[PDB]
DNA sequence: GGGCGCATGCTGCTCTAGGAGAGGTACACGGCGACTGCCC
DNA sequence: GGGCAGTCGCCGTGTACCTCTCCTAGAGCAGCATGCGCCC
RNA sequence: AAAGAGGAGAGGUA
């Protein structure tokens, strides 16, 4: 909604399936925020690299995450004024859509937030006492699901850093970047986008979003109801000759 | 027993040869991969006759 | 020569097996003209043991990929993709038309400068 | 025959990994919002 | 241009209590105790 | 000073 693009294009720029034009340059067919392909990028690369003139417009087409750069180029006040001006001369379903966008934009002005904060550079790690290891099994150890996801994320990060250090060819690095993105996605919310991570048996793991979600989540199990001390339970029989305010306790 | 009923399917879907049918089977069963006659034969044999 | 260099994704710790199996298959199929040579680049680096002495053992530079010199043709692609312990080629991914799962990966050769750099 | 040396099956330490399907498929039911086809 | 109509995907589906079992991963590599052959 | 950690199946009683 913020970038005014369909979800398919944004999903294709991420996960390394297409390119995006970050700067048209002095071209006649290229446009800002235009989806490209491998063959088309090859054609434009042949055109620019033919050592010709009139193409020295610095065409910047980067097919990567490349969302931080697009979100960093946003000016909120100018877009707010433009949308407010354009709202009046419109009607029907065309107006409503614009209204929606306007809403979001004004939010980012009220809270003084930056739209590029939706792309992550650092990841928090939960305290270790909330994901215990447990020392049963005699010689083995218990299974916890958060630790596996954290370990996978760390492994992918270390491999990508090592590959980047020694200047590997830039067709193997993109693979590692894609697997790192998928690993982080699986850590946050398992099965929301693509395939689900499966443990030993064909049973999906429990992510961070599965702890707070449903009937067995934190809210409806540990906060709105609890187990208590000083309580008992037993079978009931009938006692006549009692008073209406009395009971019999073993 | 009613051959005139299948004529509609033949007309509205066109006619095929063995190799063209195998190529079409590969195309629809495995999207994206380059079609091949031997490939489609392999899918058919591994699907319904192995 | 049209024989270009490609990278193939294999299983973890299953690169020597893939190399041996692929070379044996390509020899027994009399297709040595299409697939020329497969390799797993290595580099000896200091491997300091319990004491201060370095074992200086060999480790892989790309732990998970194997390099193949071949002429990219349909049949050779079919033989290569049918080898056990091989996931897929390395290249440009494509959007899956319908349903979930991965798409079709178009192979891409290594540039002459890179292939010069890896091969000293 | 007997002590010793080597081959070998058994088993415990280790580490590492972690990708991607193989196929376990085809398999409930209602309500609501977000795209897309083919025509007027 | 302007849509209707159709289709696809995500959300939801009462409460307390009792008993029995199986599992925390799986494959490579090296140490070891055993069996069998050898030279005196 | 110490003492139980979770998970998954199957079967019951209001
Ligand atoms: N799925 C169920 C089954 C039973 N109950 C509880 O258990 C009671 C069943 O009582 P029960 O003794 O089995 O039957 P009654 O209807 O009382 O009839 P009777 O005692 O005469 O057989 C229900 O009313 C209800 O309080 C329930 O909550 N949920």
């Amino acid at each position: 909604i913020l970038l005014d693009m369909p979800l398919r294009d944004v999903e294709q720029i991420v996960y390394f399936n297409s390119y995006v034009v970050l700067n048209p340059g002095n071209h006649s067919e290229l446009q800002y925020k235009q989806l490209l392909n491998e063959d088309q990028w090859m054609e434009i690369e042949d055109q620019i690299y033919a050592e010709e003139s009139d193409l020295e417009g610095i065409e910047v087409g980067i097919g990567a995450e490349a969302l931080q750069q697009l979100l960093q180029d946003l000016n909120l006040n100018e877009e707010s004024e433009k949308l407010r001006q354009e709202i009046a001369e419109s009607k029907g379903q065309k107006r409503a859509k614009l209204i929606k966008r306007l809403r979001v934009i004004d939010n980012f002005i009220g809270t003084e937030s930056r739209p590029e904060w939706m792309v992550l550079n650092v990841i928090p790690v939960i305290p270790p006492d909330l994901r215990p290891m447990v020392q049963l099994d005699g010689g083995r150890f218990a299974t916890s699901d958060l630790n596996d996801l954290y370990r996978r994320v760390i492994n992918r990060n270390n491999r990508l850093a090592r590959l980047q250090e020694i200047l590997a060819p830039e067709i193997i690095v993109r693979n590692e970047k894609r697997m790192l993105q998928e690993a982080v996605d699986a850590l946050i919310d398992n099965g929301r986008r693509g395939r689900t991570v499966v443990g030993a048996n064909n049973r999906p793991l429990k992510s961070l979003s599965d702890i707070i979600e449903g009937k067995q989540g934190r809210f409806r199990q540990n906060l709105l109801g609890k187990r208590v001390d000083y309580s008992g339970r037993s079978v009931i029989v009938v006692g006549p000759n009692l008073k209406i305010h009395q009971c019999g306790l073993p | 027993r009613h051959p005139e009923y299948y004529q509609k399917t033949i007309d509205k879907e066109g006619q095929f040869s063995e190799d063209e049918a195998l190529m079409e089977l590969y195309r629809k069963l495995r999207p994206g991969e380059p079609p091949t006659v031997s490939g489609g034969q392999q899918l058919l044999e591994s699907r319904f006759f192995d | 020569e049209k024989a270009r260099w490609y990278a193939v994704q294999v299983a973890s710790g299953c690169e020597k097996r893939v190399k041996a199996t692929l070379e044996q298959r390509v020899q027994t199929l009399d297709a040595a003209n299409r697939i020329l040579q497969v390799e797993i680049p290595e580099t000896p680096i200091v491997k300091l043991k319990k004491d201060g002495s370095r074992q200086s053992a060999e480790e892989k530079v790309f732990p998970g990929y194997v390099l193949v010199r071949m002429i990219l043709d349909d049949d050779a692609w079919q033989i290569v993709r049918n080898t056990p312990h091989v996931i897929n080629f390395v290249g440009a991914e494509q959007k899956r038309p319908y349903g979930r799962g991965r798409g079709h990966v178009k192979p891409m050769p290594l540039s002459p400068g890179e292939v010069g750099r890896i091969f000293k």
